[PDB]
Parts: structure tokens; C-alpha cells; sequence
């Protein structure tokens, strides 16, 4: 956030709390809107032997 | 009629039945005619007793193997169709149908051949499973699909392309052809198969590891 001192001790009276703790919009804290990629793991099923489908 | 049962036909007529019976084992009566080749020092043919025992048949008429009896990796007892059998098993085994049998291997054709320590036994079996896929007529589906498919696992099991978990699925595989198949053709792929597999699991194994370890 950003803003003048005074304006968030009357903020923080008129409110009851200390509004600076937990303000409500994300200034930088938030996840990359780039990422890795990923890898996902497979199923179960995924086996080489003793998998016939007709005991799954 | 095979040749070799039709040409007996008339000395066991003039002899007897019973006399012919006289040799070998119960249910495993008569001569046999054995071809011994591979790692022996004298390969030949020669007409023996039923359910005389494999080594004094090999060091006998065949002039044992190169490099001693201890050098013995594997002995095919029946032409190719028929499972291997080490060298623990080929010490103490009789040559006759229920014998081999018991030994999980099969007389088949009774063509003995010998592999010593000093031969690659995963290429021999790939080289065998090279001719079934070559001779295979291509009716059935299990046969003409799965014979080919053998072989491509077989081909890469040599160099060690593969990984552990597929040596359980080629078994697999080989179930699948096994008893499936119009012909028998499919059971004489399916066996060598699974004798390396039963037999020679660790030797798969290294040569995996190996070729990762070279490979990455
Ligand atoms: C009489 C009270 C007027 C005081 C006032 O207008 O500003 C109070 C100013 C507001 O602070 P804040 O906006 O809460 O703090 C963060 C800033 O906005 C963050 O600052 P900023 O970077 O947004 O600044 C932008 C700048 C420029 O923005 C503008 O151009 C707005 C001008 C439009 C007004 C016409 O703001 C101004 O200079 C305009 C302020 C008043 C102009 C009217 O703080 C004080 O100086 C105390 C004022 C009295 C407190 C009660
Ligand atoms: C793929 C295949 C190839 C065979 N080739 C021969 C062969 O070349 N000679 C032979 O006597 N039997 C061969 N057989 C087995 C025959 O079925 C067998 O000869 C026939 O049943 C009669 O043989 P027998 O006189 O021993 O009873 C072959 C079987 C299969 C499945
Ligand atoms: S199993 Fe016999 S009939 Fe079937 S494809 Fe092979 S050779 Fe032909």
C-alpha cells in the first residue's frame, strides 16, 4: 500500500484495527503470472505388467 | 509321420515291441537318434538310449564342451522350441520326454545345443526369436503380431536399450502368444522366451544397467 501516515491512524481509529496488517489488495505478494512447467505424475493404472483391465 | 518314426517301423515289427521297449524308461521306450552341435569339441549325430543322462551323452559322444564341463553356460536339449536349461540343471537331467519335462524344458527334436561361458546367451535367444519371426506364416494374429513384437523387444534387450519393468511385461507378452495361436509355431517362440527370462533375469539386468550407465 501507499499513503499518508496520518490517513491510517484515523483509518485505524475509525476502524478499530490496525487496517495495514491485512489490506485487502495485492500489491506484490501474489504468485508469478509466469511459472515453470510442470510434470504430473501418472496413475496407477500406468504399469507395465500384471495390469489386465478386467481385474480394475 | 516323422522320418525317424516311420523308418523304425519294420526293425520294431521284425524285433518286437517288446524288445524295443526294453530300452529306456517307462513310457520313454526305445533308441533316439541325437544331433549334438554348439560349444562341444566333436558336434555329430549318434543313436543312443532314451533316457540316457545329458552330460554322459555330451562328454561321451560329443567330446564334452570347449574348455571343460565347467565351462557349460547352457545346454538347449531340443532343437530351438524347447527351453534352455543351465548348467545346475544339465549336470543331473535324463534325456527323455517326462525327464525334461520336469525340468521345465521339453526333448523336443532331441538336437542338443551346447553354449559355454564364453558365448553372449542373450544373443543366441534374440538370433532364435529372429528366425521365428522370419519363419512365422502370418495366419494367426498372436503369431504374426506378437512373434514380430518379440523380436523388437529382443533386439533392444541385447544392446540393453530397455528398463527392468519390461522384462516382466515381455513376459507377459509371451503368455498372451502362448496357447493362442492356430499353430504351435507361437508355443516354439513363446519358450526360449521364457527360459532366458526364468533362467537368466540377472544377466537382462546388468546389461541394462549398463548401457544406462553408459548412456545416461
Ligand atoms: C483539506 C484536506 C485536503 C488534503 C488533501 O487533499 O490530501 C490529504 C493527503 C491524502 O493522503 P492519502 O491519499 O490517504 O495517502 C496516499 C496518497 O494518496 C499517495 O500519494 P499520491 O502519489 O497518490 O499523490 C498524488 C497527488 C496528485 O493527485 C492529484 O492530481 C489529485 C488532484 C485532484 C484534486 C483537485 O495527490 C495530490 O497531491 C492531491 C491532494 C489534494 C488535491 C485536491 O494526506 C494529507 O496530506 C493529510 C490531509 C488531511 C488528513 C485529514
Ligand atoms: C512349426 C512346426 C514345424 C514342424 N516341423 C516338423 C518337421 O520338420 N518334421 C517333423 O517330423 N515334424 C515337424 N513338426 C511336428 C509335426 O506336427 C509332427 O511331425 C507330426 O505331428 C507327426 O510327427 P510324429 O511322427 O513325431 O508323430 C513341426 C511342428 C511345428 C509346429
Ligand atoms: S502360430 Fe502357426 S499358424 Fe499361427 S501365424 Fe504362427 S506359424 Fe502361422
Amino acid at each position: 500500500a501507499s499513503a499518508t501516515r496520518v490517513i491510517q491512524l484515523l483509518r485505524n481509529w475509525a476502524s478499530g484495527r490496525d487496517l495495514q496488517a491485512k489490506l485487502q489488495l495485492r500489491y506484490q505478494e501474489i504468485s508469478k503470472r509466469t511459472q515453470p512447467p510442470p510434470k504430473l505424475p501418472v496413475g496407477p493404472s500406468h504399469k507395465l505388467s500384471n495390469n489386465y483391465y478386467c481385474t480394475r | 509321420a516323422n522320418v525317424e518314426t516311420v523308418a523304425v517301423s519294420p526293425t520294431i515289427c521284425r524285433r518286437g515291441g517288446a524288445w524295443f521297449a526294453s530300452f529306456g524308461r517307462e513310457r520313454n521306450s526305445g533308441t533316439k537318434l541325437f544331433n549334438i552341435s554348439g560349444h562341444v569339441n566333436h558336434p555329430c549325430t549318434v543313436e543312443e538310449e532314451m533316457s540316457v543322462p545329458l552330460k554322459e551323452l555330451i562328454e561321451k559322444h560329443a567330446g564334452g564342451v570347449i574348455g571343460g564341463w565347467d565351462n557349460l553356460l547352457a545346454v538347449i536339449p531340443g532343437g530351438s522350441s524347447t527351453p534352455l536349461i543351465p548348467k545346475s540343471v544339465c549336470e543331473t537331467v535324463l534325456m527323455d520326454f517326462d525327464a525334461l519335462v520336469q525340468a521345465q524344458t521339453g526333448l523336443g527334436t532331441a538336437a542338443v545345443i551346447v553354449m559355454d561361458r564364453s558365448t553372449d546367451i542373450v544373443k543366441a535367444i534374440a538370433r532364435l526369436i529372429e528366425f521365428y519371426k522370419h519363419e512365422s506364416c502370418g495366419q494367426c494374429t498372436p503369431c504374426r503380431e506378437g512373434v514380430d513384437w518379440m523380436n523388437k523387444v529382443m533386439a533392444r534387450f541385447v544392446k540393453g536399450d530397455a528398463r527392468p519393468a519390461e522384462i516382466d511385461s515381455l513376459w507377459e507378452i509371451s503368455k498372451q502368444i502362448e496357447g493362442h495361436t492356430i499353430c504351435a509355431l507361437g508355443d516354439g517362440a513363446a519358450w526360449p522366451v521364457q527360459g532366458l527370462i526364468r533362467h537368466f533375469r540377472p544377466e537382462l539386468e546388468e546389461r541394462m544397467q549398463q548401457f544406462a550407465l553408459q548412456h545416461q
